[PDB]
Parts: C-alpha cells; structure tokens; sequence
C-alpha cells in the first residue's frame, strides 16, 4: 500500500 | 516564536474551511479530507520495515517531534521501538505516496519518553519527545504548531470548546483497507468538542486522571468523529482567538472502540506536561 520511499534514508 | 501561523492560511489571511467552527464554540471517523498546508505540524511515524504507518505526530520546533509514549513503548502489545527503527515524515498529505518536492524525511536522534508514562495501567502520561538529527526546512507544508502556557491552557481547555484532531488513521474501527472503505488516501481532519470531566469518568471503567481529558460529541448531539487506529500520537489543536494561534493542547492516547455511542476519546494533556517538555529540550 506504501510507495517506495528513497533508499537513501533507509 | 512563528509557531501555530500556517504559511497557506494565517500568513496569507486566508481561512480554512471550518476553523470559524471552533472560534464559534469559544464561549479519523467521520471526520473529512484536510485542506493543503491545513496542519503543517503534522508528522507521521514511519516504522522502515516492513515501511508502514506507527502513529501520528507533530512538529514542535525544526528538531522536535511530539507525540505518544504508547507509539513507541507499549510491552502489553510486544512494542518497544528504538531510534533506528523509525522515520518522521513530514509535510505530508497523501498517506501512502511518497510526496516528492514536499514532504521531507528525518532520521531519529533520541526518544524521550515520560518516566512516570503508565503503560501498564491506563496511559497515564501518555507522552514522548522525538529529537531529529538534522533540522527540518520549514515550508508551505512544514511548520511548527505551538505548546500552551498555563494561560492559554486555562482560558481554551472547557468543556463545549472544540478542537482539532488529524492523521492517517482509519476510517472505521472495524477492519477494513481499501476496497470497502478503512484507509483514506489523504490526511483526514476533524473538529470535536472538549467533554465535562466527569461526563468522561462515567463513559469508562478506567481510572482517568488529570494528565488526560476527553473529546467528542455525546449521543444526543448527533454529530459524530473520533480518531482510530493509526491516529494515536498525533495532535489536538486548538486556534486561540487571543492571538490567532494554533496550540496543541492534546495528544491522541486512547479509547474504547472508534466512534460509539457513549464513549470518547483521551486525550494527553500537554500543558500539564510541559515541565516536563522543557526540562528534556532544555537539558538536551
Ligand atoms: N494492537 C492491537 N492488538 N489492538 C488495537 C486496538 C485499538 C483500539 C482503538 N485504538 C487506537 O486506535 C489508538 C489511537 C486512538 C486514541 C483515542 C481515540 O478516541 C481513538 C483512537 N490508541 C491506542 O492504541 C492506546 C494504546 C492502547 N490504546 C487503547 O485504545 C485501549 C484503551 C485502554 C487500554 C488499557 C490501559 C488504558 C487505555 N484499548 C483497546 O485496545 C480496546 C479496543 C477494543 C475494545 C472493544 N472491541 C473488542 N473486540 N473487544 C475496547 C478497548 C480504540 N479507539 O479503541
């Protein structure tokens, strides 16, 4: 259901 | 000392569409779609796996988030989240899309939580402070509310005056997702009305106490909302008509079901926690 957020603040 | 102005509304003189409903009583279930940059203090908790909502929040200063103890410790349900674990995002109003340009997303520094907050019994002092590790930009969409004084809370915090709840929570306490109507797409808002005291005590067996107050509307007023499942830890506000400012005088912390008839929900009372708020900003 969440969009894929930037892994650079993962 | 900017704090509780929105950059769309009270900076531009602009109104929002039902801020009069709460100067005309001075003296998310059921509730509707927020307008934009309506709750620029709005945070939500974001747990990075699997990425999904905790809680709700606020924006208190440009490296201090506000919200719910229960939100990141509560051993009766397993929870008991540390810093790395989570992620504030910030300036949103879409609940599941990554608002590119807009919102921005900060790294935890340190959690703060209440040593006297009473998990195990009823919430008590339902409360927690977020430090993050950079400061956040301020914006259209990104803006402190402010914290009461013993004034404001005096004059604003009776029984009939309304405030504001908001956040991504559901929009129905039972189960559902979307396909027969649970989540909602964009940020949900609603305004309800401070209950009596003791109106509150007889709607619950639980032992209340003054680090808390109750809001909503009664069965013989008809009109309906509370928060739910997923609001917790997101703001109560209130527009003071002294100074045209927006002040969180609670934090969602708990209730007996979604919306019922008879019930309310509980809120943390944040100015008589302020010292508290202090001492961990001030000594930190
Ligand atoms: N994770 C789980 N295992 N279960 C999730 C149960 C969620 C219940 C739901 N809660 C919530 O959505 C959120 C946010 C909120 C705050 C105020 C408000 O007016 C509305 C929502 N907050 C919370 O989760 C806090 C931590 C425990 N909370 C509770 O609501 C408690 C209340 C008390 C718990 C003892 C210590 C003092 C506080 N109840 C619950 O989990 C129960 C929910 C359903 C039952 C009736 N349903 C049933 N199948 N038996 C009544 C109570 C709500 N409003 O009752």
């Amino acid at each position: 259901d969440f969009e894929e957020i930037p892994e650079e603040y993962l | 000392a900017d704090c509780g102005l929105r950059p769309l509304f009270e900076k531009k003189s602009l109104e929002d569409k039902t801020e009069r409903e709460l100067l005309e009583s001075y003296i998310i279930v059921e509730g509707s779609d927020a307008e934009i940059g309506m709750s620029p203090w709005q945070v939500m908790l974001f747990r990075k796996s699997p990425q999904e909502l905790l809680c709700g929040a606020s924006l208190i200063s440009d490296r201090w988030v506000l919200t719910a103890a229960h939100c990141l410790l509560y051993p009766p349900w397993d929870k008991n989240f540390t810093e790395n674990d989570l992620l504030v995002r910030i300036g949103k109003h879409s609940r599941t899309r990554y608002e590119r340009n807009i919102e921005k997303i900060s790294m935890l520094e340190k959690i703060y939580i209440h040593p006297r907050y009473n998990w195990r019994e009823n919430l008590d002092r339902d409360i927690a402070l977020m430090k993050l590790k950079k400061p956040v930009a301020f914006s259209d969409y990104i803006h402190p509310v402010c914290l009461p004084d013993r004034e404001t809370a005096a004059s604003l915090l009776q029984a009939g005056y309304k405030g504001r709840v908001t956040g991504w929570g559901n929009l129905k306490e039972t189960w559902t997702a979307n396909v027969g109507k649970g989540q909602p797409s964009v940020l949900q808002v609603v305004n309800l009305p401070i209950v009596e005291r003791p109106v509150c005590k007889d709607s619950t067996r639980i032992r209340i106490t003054d680090n808390m107050f109750c809001a909503g509307y009664k069965p013989d007023e008809g009109k309906r909302g509370d928060a739910c499942e997923g609001d917790s830890g997101g703001p109560f506000v209130m527009k003071s008509p002294f100074n045209n400012r927006w002040y969180q005088m609670g934090i969602v912390s708990w209730g007996e079901g979604c919306d019922r008839d008879g019930k309310y929900g509980f809120y943390t009372h944040v100015f008589r926690l302020k010292k508290w708020i202090q001492k961990v900003i001030d000594q930190f």
